[PDB]
């Protein structure tokens, strides 16, 4: 929201970037960002979970 | 000169019963000059309703609020003076923003390796429920089972949260079919509340 959270900030970008991820499901962990900046550090976690699990098959 | 702010407990904003409180506390205090004033702001604009818990050897400050108001994303801002110290200390708190979402509330029967035991686990999972705010009971045929743990929210793979209650009961009790239930309290249950029974088939 207003201020600046590192971990916010970082896992947002993180999250930009990461390859397996559609559209929707990007949308979905960065709105969670915005939402709960206090869970910022979890939010990547699930995020780079489901990256993965998607890899090119 | 610490200054910390705690948000009311999630039952309390939810049943009109109770009464929701929002706790401006602090430590490290100058024993030299060791009086301290509190100034509260809702939104913005200062309210007067705050009351000062007597002094400990911490000094702790209570503003009680409306339910609806901490529901509703109202912000809350305790003022904090003191001469022995520079400027004043302003700290704001509230609810967790975000779309809220429903609660599904799975209530599951003792493992059958766990009958080999003197005292069983009944599980309560509750799932898929925004904020993380929630609170857990159990009871048995109306009169409340006080023998369980509730584990603290955690969050899920879709951004909401789940979490676990587990209520250990005499396996005696659980073998000739008493009736147990769960009640489950959140922003986004119809009456702020729900419950789930479990018993043997």
């Amino acid at each position: 929201d207003n201020k600046f959270n590192k971990e916010q900030q970082n896992a947002f970008y993180e999250i930009l970037h990461l390859p397996n991820l559609t559209e929707e499901q990007r949308n979905g962990f960065i709105q969670s960002l915005k939402d709960d900046p206090s869970v910022s550090k979890e939010i990547l976690a699930e995020a780079k979970k489901l990256n993965d699990a998607q890899a090119p098959k | 000169p610490s200054v910390f702010l705690f948000p009311p407990k999630p039952k309390d904003t939810l049943m009109i019963s109770r009464t929701p409180e929002v706790t401006c506390v602090v430590v490290d205090v100058s024993h030299e000059d060791p009086e301290v004033q509190f100034k509260w702001y809702v939104d913005g604009v200062e309210v007067h309703n705050a009351k000062t818990k007597p002094r400990e050897e911490r000094v702790v400050s209570v503003l009680t609020v409306l339910h609806q108001d901490w529901l509703n994303g109202k912000e809350y801002k305790c003022k904090v003076s003191n001469k022995a110290l520079p400027a004043p200390i302003e700290k704001t708190i509230s609810k967790t923003k975000g779309q809220p979402r429903e609660p599904q509330v799975y209530t599951l029967p003792p493992s059958r390796e766990e009958m080999t035991k003197n005292q069983v686990s009944l599980t309560c999972l509750v799932k898929g429920f925004y904020p993380s705010d929630i609170a857990v009971e159990w009871e048995s045929s109306g009169q409340p089972e006080n023998n369980y743990n509730t584990t603290p929210p955690m969050l899920d793979s879709d951004g909401s949260f789940f979490l676990y209650s587990k209520l250990t009961v005499d396996k005696s009790r659980w073998q000739q079919g008493n009736i147990f239930s769960c009640s489950v309290m959140h922003e986004a249950l119809h009456n702020h509340y729900t419950q789930k029974s479990l018993s043997l088939s």
